[PDB]
RNA sequence: CGCGGGGUGGAGCAGCCUGGUAGCUCGUCGGGCUCAUAACCCGAAGAUCGUCGGUUCAAAUCCGGCCCCCGCAACCA
RNA sequence: AAGGCGGCCCCCUGGACGAAGACUGACGCUCAGGUGCGAAAGCGUGGGGAGCAAACAGGAUUAGAUACCCUGGUAGUCCACGCCGUAAACGAUGUCGACUUGGAGGUUGUGCCCUUGAGGCGUGGCUUCCGGAGCUAACGCGUUAAGUCGACCGCCUGGGGAGUACGGCCGCAAGGUUAAAACUCAAAUGAAUUGACGGGGGCCCGCACAAGCGGUGGAGCAUGUGGUUUAAUUCGAUGCAA
């Protein structure tokens, strides 16, 4: 419906999921898709296998656009923080730039207690 | 840790590079060190005891 | 194996045609010590295979463990309370005895009237890479490029 | 519907640790369930003339309110006793 | 409660009904999506053994929360 | 003729003013875990939603009767 | 000084150390009582409130689960001014001074050397790890002493009872401080040793697993056992090791 080729992929990375989201350079949403919702449930929602597919069905949800080169930005420390990155690359991408954005603060908030396990 | 793929580069090669820049970087490590709260006398136990082993 | 590494026995070569691998392959189909029986069905199957399929008995045998020949495995592993699927590159001579191992298997696996009927069309049918052997060859795969990311 | 919840009443159990859990058995009927009571007897198929009717019929005598009980079971089977309890039925 | 929606429906044709309460009538379930999607809304599954099934054209997640906020206010 | 709250599966509930296949607990019968049992885990059985008339696309939930249980109320000497 | 103190900048301010020489002339050390300081939590008034989180609520786990885990979340955690005066407030080692072999570092002054190299030779302060004699029950300490001596202070006198009671002082309170006795036991305790054990850990072996080939578990029969039966089915062998 409307045209780009150029835009960045956003990768969210966290432990329990791994959530991937498709961006112009404005930083306007393009297309998502995420690990959790894509027949992925617990144990196996939290795997770089997951987070694949997650690239997978994404690459799908945008390409009405026709991207065609893109940036990569990789936040958060789960699996899919790499393998995400390789399933775009294999579905017809072309990449850039890859950046990690993981944000640290300069301790600044006092995290929750430690999970007596 | 900001990555720029060269020419003629595999995707592979400028991402193994990407991998150990936050190797390199301290990311994860740093990720994980901040996921929960430590007591100050717990860290300074924890620099003690690192010190220590850090006598070969 | 803890401890002790060690070389391999290095058996003769088949009687008839000078090749060591046949003789992994009688020693494979032989029961009960019964070489003498067991080099018969082999050449039976392979005079059989070898008459009425173009002929190059040695180069038919190849053609036909090209195909159940598998170049990746995996390895079962037990490590923090679970047990992963690792899969591992498999070496050379080892995937000669499991593709002649399969094809010897799925020979008795068979409904035909003789071993040496059984063997040839194995072979056969192996050549053409089909039926149970190759089949196991690409279980193997589908099993180990499942399990691709732990590698 | 009504669902069958269950608490224990053990022996040992008296006062200071029962009628705590006779709050817990409440708050099981009162979730609109069933609660069974299990004994479960240091003893026999007749432990006790002591351990499970002190119990058990405390524990309705006080639940009373809220509750009531279907049986007085005295029928004990195994080692241990099941009084079955529910909602106090609307006539 | 929950009624399935958008691409989930399998029916081949609904009878469509909108946001308003207008009567759409009986629509192949790729006309009735795209119909939900110009407006902005979703496509619900609201009566799924209805000949044929009958589809609403609403906000799922304002319907849904607004339902959940209802059985619990009334509650505590 | 006289108040309260309820009636759903064997027992007790949720689904309620927010009317479209009634789900959630204890029991029941199986399966799993154990050398075995208790305990625990995977599961299936199990219903005119009291009973009727109204009312409606379809009313569990919608109204009112018949009727029943409990609630205190009462047999208040 | 201890408690404790960490982004950057300024202002006010305490202590420590070095170099050189001048001045005072034993003005010093220690300190019961006294005074001051003193983490966190807690208290009072008024602010502040992102995150965290006692209490509390809800979801789970469980035989139970007033917990551990999850979703929330109040005091509190922050500021000002007051209170409290306690901690495994620890080096579990009081302060001051003199003396007694060594090695490797960290930190911070200062004198000297073609500064000719990020150095070469000295000389103070603090500090870390080893270690010598000596000391010590051992562990260990070992010029920063737990060595060799001296000055002064605090404290101990078997375990439980008890840092409790009573009295006094202190505090809004919580409580703090000083501090007994009856009664009861023949122990309580420290360090180290040999085992055993750890949801304990490390390293290593065995057809222990893994890699293979053939079996047992099904069937019929042989055989042993249990059980059941019998007048009797004789006695023994019973997890691996019947």
């Amino acid at each position: 419906r409307k045209q780009v080729s150029d835009g960045v992929a956003h990768i969210h990375a966290s432990f329990n999921n791994t959530i991937v989201t498709i961006t112009d350079r404005q930083g306007n949403a393009l297309g998502w898709a995420t690990a959790g919702g894509s027949g992925f449930r617990g144990s196996r929602k939290s795997t770089p296998f997951a987070a694949q597919v997650a690239a997978e069905r994404c690459a799908d949800a945008v390409k009405e656009y026709g991207i065609k080169n893109l940036e990569v930005m990789v936040k958060g420390p789960g699996p899919g923080r790499e393998s995400t990155i390789r399933a775009l690359n294999a579905a017809g991408f072309r990449i850039t730039n890859i950046t990690d954005v993981t944000p640290i603060p300069h301790n600044g908030c006092r995290p929750p207690k430690k999970r007596r396990v | 840790p900001v990555i720029k793929v060269r020419e003629n580069e595999p995707f592979d090669v400028a991402l193994r590079r990407f991998k150990r820049s936050c190797e390199k970087a301290g990311v994860l490590a740093e990720v994980r060190r901040r996921e929960f709260y430590e007591k100050p006398t717990t860290e300074r136990k924890r620099a003690k005891a690192s010190a220590v082993k850090r006598h070969a | 194996p803890r401890r002790r590494v060690i070389g391999q026995r290095k058996i003769l070569p088949d009687p008839k045609f000078g090749s060591e691998l046949l003789a992994k392959f009688v020693n494979i189909l032989m029961v009960d010590g019964k070489k003498s029986t067991a080099e018969s069905i082999v050449y039976s199957a392979l005079e059989t295979l070898a008459q009425r399929s173009g002929k190059s008995e040695l180069e038919a045998f190849e053609v036909a463990l090209e195909n159940v020949r598998p170049t990746v495995e995996v390895k079962s592993r037990r490590v923090g309370g679970s047990t992963y699927q690792v899969p591992v590159e498999v070496r050379p001579v080892r995937r000669n005895a499991l593709a002649m191992r399969w094809i010897v298997e799925a020979a008795r696996k068979r409904g035909d009237k003789s071993m040496a009927l059984r063997l040839a069309n194995e072979l056969s049918d192996a050549a053409e890479n089909k039926g149970t052997a190759v089949k196991k060859r690409e279980d193997v795969h589908r099993m180990a490029e499942a399990n691709k990311a732990f590698a | 519907v009504i669902q069958v919840k269950e608490i224990k009443f053990r022996p040992g159990t008296d006062e200071g640790d029962y009628q705590v859990k006779l709050r817990s058995l409440i708050r099981f009927l009162e979730e609109g369930d069933k609660a069974k009571i299990t004994l479960r007897f240091r003893g026999r198929e007749m432990a006790h003339q002591q351990i499970g009717m002190e119990v058990l019929n405390r524990v309705k005598d006080d639940l009373q309110e809220l509750a009531v009980v279907e049986s007085f079971p005295t029928k004990i089977e195994g080692r241990q006793m099941i009084m079955v309890l529910a909602p106090k039925k609307k006539q | 409660k929950d009624f399935i929606i958008n691409e989930q429906i399998r029916a081949r044709e609904v009878r469509l009904i909108d946001q308003n309460g207008d009567q759409l009538g009986i629509k192949s379930k790729q006309e009735a999506l795209e119909i939900a999607a110009r407006r902005n809304l979703d496509l619900v599954l609201v009566a799924p053994n209805a000949k044929p099934p009958v589809c609403r054209i609403m906000d799922y997640g304002k319907f849904r929360f607004e339902q959940q906020k209802k059985e619990k206010e009334a509650r505590k």
